[PDB]
């Protein structure tokens, strides 16, 4: 365990969030380690020092230690690789979930959190097994382009690029991210699009997601900093802390 | 034609070849590399820039009439056309992922390529672990960087090719230039870089715009900022003293030669020295942002995002980039442009550099006019493909 990134120790700050940033030196692909350097710009904005650690194969995790979890994508033979140190940290990422802290995970991040996936070629690799989705393969075919999905629990709309050949669907007592506007989603049968089950947020979204979606960017740090002080406390509003990235947002008028 | 496999059997037969490949800097490898044995042994035969499948090469033995060819040749032709060529050296650059895309795929294509000429040397790069990861038929020398070493460090975490081929741990190094090379070890493992052959033993003077080093005792010098060009230019004096060429000839050769390495892209806006700078990907952007932050200037920064079918659709790579080293430079004032002005300008500002000093730009227009009003002299412009051709259109409107 390392420190990756860390706040300017000359400025102050009344909060404290560390980050894990799991397996961040090899799940690191299609620009989804964007949502870390987010997380800290949001969270500095909120009056919160921000300590990022890369916790990778043969790290021990403690759940205590950390406020957010980003678990990204990764290249088929990383994410092998990765799989084989997972149950090392089951324990402590089923406990960490349990107790209802933040986790942002994407693509093969998003599907090492549950049963299994399996490669194009038909080979399961087992995940965490902490969450009940799974993942199929498809032999040949990929879902690639827009996509555009809203989440009515929040009433947030998240746009974002989807690439995977994995098929997910999502187990009884989880919910989507979003429902799918235009685009693949999970599995081009349902029109679920991610996870959210407790504080888990998982996507398939390139963008990075929290680059182009301020809005979920604003959520997971409210969310991780009304864990650790309490939900009596008063953050900086959306507007005021976000209001260019706001009035530039990438939004469309497409409905379904 | 079909039958440019009957030309090569035939013609290749009658020269001592010399094969170049890998990822990237094959063709200013190439270039120098004929520069410098032209001093030594007269006239060299060689491909034109880029021309490097069947038709380029049989071409390049058509215009030609005991005699040495160094050929760049594409990494996925190699397998098939030393089925028909018998080269005595392979010159290994490197190997990195495609960017569109498995490192291990294109790496057997030039494993299964010198393994067709089994008694031929290959010369690689010992800096790239690819290169140590399998047991290779052919006799194998190294060129690389051994200058001082530190105690073994993790590569940044966004570095790609970090696991040990032999064990399935994370590599650390002793020394890290780019990317994943350096002196590489294996924390779990015996699997370390090998013993260098060819040693690049002292970095003497690097700045923005030039370099000066030490190879096996002698001092070199290029006029070009960069690590990349230092790899290219170690190769090449490593292929040459292989050949056996004595100091003197390699002197003399590489300053006639380095040339090949072009000079950086320089102009004036109004009173201000201007410099451009392709950016296309995240090792690419990362090392010229390592170049510029060795200026010994206040300098403005620019920096054009395009997304047209020439820059790739896809900007999701400036995440990947270490834009973060913005904060580590005497900047005075950034410009954000091109069409994605807004998404690069959100790039800067989370890296924590100021964004009172940040600018966005509807129109490079508007950049050029900020650049002939701004205070600083010194300006550095980093652009996309498409960013960089309008940008010089513009310049050649004045
Ligand atoms: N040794 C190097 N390591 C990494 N990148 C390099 C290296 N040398 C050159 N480059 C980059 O690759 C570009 C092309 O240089 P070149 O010598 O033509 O490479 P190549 O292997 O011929 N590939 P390409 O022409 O792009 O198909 C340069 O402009 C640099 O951006
Ligand atoms: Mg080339
Ligand atoms: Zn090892």
């Amino acid at each position: 365990t390392y420190t990756s990134l860390k706040s300017p120790e000359n400025q102050d700050y009344i909060y404290d969030l560390t980050i894990a940033h799991l397996y961040g030196n090899l799940m690191n692909t299609y620009g989804d380690n964007g949502n870390i350097l987010m997380l800290k710009y949001v969270a500095e904005k909120l009056g919160a020092r921000v300590t990022v650690d890369i916790v990778s194969i043969n790290d021990t995790f403690e759940q205590d230690d950390y406020d957010i979890v980003f678990f990204g994508g990764g290249q088929d033979y990383e994410q092998s690789i990765v799989a084989k140190d997972l149950p090392s940290k089951k324990a402590a990422l089923a406990d960490y979930i349990a107790n209802n802290k933040v986790v942002l995970a994407i693509c093969g991040g998003f599907q090492l959190l549950g049963q299994y996936y399996v490669q194009a070629n038909g080979v399961k690799i087992d995940g965490l097994g902490i969450m009940g989705h799974y993942t199929l393969n498809q032999h040949q075919n990929r879902f690639i382009g827009d996509i555009k999905i809203h989440n009515d629990e929040f009433n947030e709309t998240y746009y974002g690029f989807e690439n995977h050949q994995g098929r997910t669907f999502l187990s009884g007592d989880e919910k989507p991210l979003g429902r799918v506007v235009y685009g693949n989603g999970n599995n081009k049968e349902d029109q679920t699009e991610g996870v959210h089950y407790k504080n888990v947020y998982g996507s398939y979204f390139h963008g990075p997601i929290l680059s182009r979606n301020v809005n979920l960017a604003y959520r997971l740090v409210t969310t991780a900093l009304k864990k650790k002080y309490g939900s009596a406390i008063s953050l900086s509003s959306y507007d005021d802390i976000l209001k260019q990235e706001i009035t530039e947002e990438y939004a469309d008028l497409k409905s379904k | 034609m079909a039958c440019d496999k009957d030309i090569l059997k035939d013609l290749s037969k009658d020269y001592d070849i010399v094969v170049v490949t890998g990822t990237n800097g094959k063709t200013l490898t190439t270039a120098l590399t004929v520069g410098i044995l032209k001093e030594a042994f007269g006239e060299i035969i060689t491909n034109p820039s880029g021309a490097n499948m069947i038709t380029g090469i049989t071409s390049t033995f058509l215009a030609a009439k005991r005699q040495i060819a160094v050929l760049e040749i594409d990494e996925a032709s190699l397998p098939r056309i030393t089925t028909y060529l018998k080269p005595s050296l392979f010159v290994y650059t490197n190997i990195f992922r495609d960017q569109m895309d498995e490192i291990y795929t294109t790496y057997q294509m030039i494993v299964d390529g010198a393994r067709n000429a089994p008694k031929a040397t290959i010369l690689a790069n010992g800096d790239s672990p690819i290169f140590s990861s399998k047991d290779i038929v052919n006799p194998v020398q190294y060129y690389g960087f051994d200058t001082a070493k530190h105690a073994p460090q993790l590569a940044h975490y966004n570095t790609e090719g970090i696991l040990c081929p032999k064990c399935e741990h994370i590599l650390q190094y002793r020394l890290n230039t780019y990317a994943n090379l350096g002196d590489f070890v294996c924390l779990n493992c015996q699997f370390q870089r090998p013993t260098l052959d060819y040693q690049l033993t002292e970095l003497t003077a690097i700045t923005h715009q030039s370099s000066e080093f030490v190879i096996d005792g002698q001092n070199y010098k290029i006029n070009v900022g960069g690590l990349y060009n230092i790899y290219n230019a170690l190769a090449a004096v490593s292929v040459a003293e292989f050949f056996g060429v004595s100091p003197e000839k390699i002197k003399a050769g590489f300053n006639k030669s380095k040339a090949v390495f072009g000079r950086q892209e320089t102009f004036t806006i109004g009173d201000k020295s201007c410099t451009l700078i392709l950016i296309k990907n995240p090792v690419g952007a990362s090392q010229a942002l390592e170049m510029i932050q060795l200026a010994d200037y206040p300098f403005s920064l620019s920096v054009l995002l395009n997304a047209n079918y020439a820059d790739g659709i896809d900007t999701s790579w400036i995440w990947d980039a270490n834009f973060e080293l913005i904060t580590q430079m005497p900047i005075t004032e950034i410009n954000a442009g091109g069409v994605r002005h807004s998404e690069i300008a959100r790039r800067l500002r989370v890296t924590g550099f100021d964004d009172t000093k940040i600018k966005q730009a509807e129109k490079l227009e508007q950049i050029i006019e900020t650049i002939e009003k701004q205070e600083a002299k010194h300006a550095y412009i980093l652009a996309t493909y498409t960013a960089m051709l309008e940008f010089r259109s513009l310049l050649a409107d004045r």
